[PDB]
């Protein structure tokens, strides 16, 4: 997916990243429903906003 | 796809409301002529919750 | 040592008054007649500030 | 979508698979009930 | 200064980077370092390094 | 759609050329009389960059 | 005594499963008789496990 | 005594006598010449720990 605008992560698990970068998407729907996925950037894995994305 | 960012702190003053911690990031559904905006909050953990706020403690941002 | 823990979010209505979030710890400093507490709100990160809030939004905690 | 050349995973999340597989995108994608990352080149 | 300070109350840390411990428990303290002066602390306990409310403890002793 | 993979260690002689590290995937774009290919490193993290490589340091891979 | 060591210099893990820790802390002994002799060990710190290179720490009987 | 580099830039070895270096590996560091050439054993996972020669400013020291 390509990033819309750019994220900076609030706890160590989230993943920071420019606009416009391409994010490989690693999972979606969380045990608890809370809009966030998962992916890959940078040789860094982390959650971000799915709504930052496409 | 309208994204707005909670710039203050607003606490619900009803059941038809969302609370607001700066940071966060609201999907913006329906705006009024109050200044008043329903939008659907993405937060870490909590389940997507849809509800009302003063338009006036958020920013926007754009492509 | 009287301290106190946040149990419902409460949006600050005055310059004299804390604004707390679900969770943060409050060492108590003055109670008044209507309900309205002083404390001293330990938040990571930022300065420890003193102010007002309505107690029925807190819990305490005993030794 | 479906995969031209078998691929084996060098980390924990990337998926492993083998040649002709379809896989549903999320890169992102599902196979066989291990969801992973892999070269969009394959 | 001093070396160590007993847990009153039971804490559990929000971040990754702060020390969640059990009542009671003994922990050393490593830094008084005021961050920005947010009435925190450093310390170790059970083989697990973090910060944590200054408020939760007391000084050691009987 | 023509694509090698890294069979031995490259560290690149000038700007105009990819560094590689066995394992890793190229896309071809041009080949070139000298032995020497350019192509678009697919490389975990990194942004795909496009350059210059010694050929006989790559293995292709066919459908 | 076989069972801690103390880290000489700061370190950052590459992989997911190798184990990021900072300097002078004390880590728990996990695998040090052999991992392919590639001079990695295992062990626990801040209640993580994963491996390390072993030139990074010290020995500290006792 | 114990004296550690981390590899700071890419390098592939131009001889049979070289290790080839990889940026973020760490080099136990065993001899140094005059070239700007040191002697190291190479830290790196997997792989048997390999002892060979290389140019010195692809590496940054760690002091203690």
């Amino acid at each position: 997916v390509k990033a819309l605008y750019d994220y900076e992560g609030q706890t160590d698990d989230e993943l920071s990243f420019p606009e416009g970068a391409i994010i490989r998407i690693l999972n979606k729907e969380n045990q608890d429903d809370d809009g966030f996925w998962e992916g890959e950037f940078n040789g860094r894995i982390g959650v971000f906003p799915s709504v930052l994305v496409e | 796809p309208e994204i707005a960012q909670v710039i203050a702190s607003y606490t619900a003053t009803g059941p038809e409301q969302l609370t607001l911690a700066p940071g966060q990031l609201i999907l913006i559904r329906k705006k009024n002529p109050g200044g008043w905006w329903e939008g659907e909050l993405q937060a870490r953990g909590k389940k997507r919750q849809i509800g009302w706020f003063p338009a006036n403690y958020v920013k926007l941002l754009s492509p």
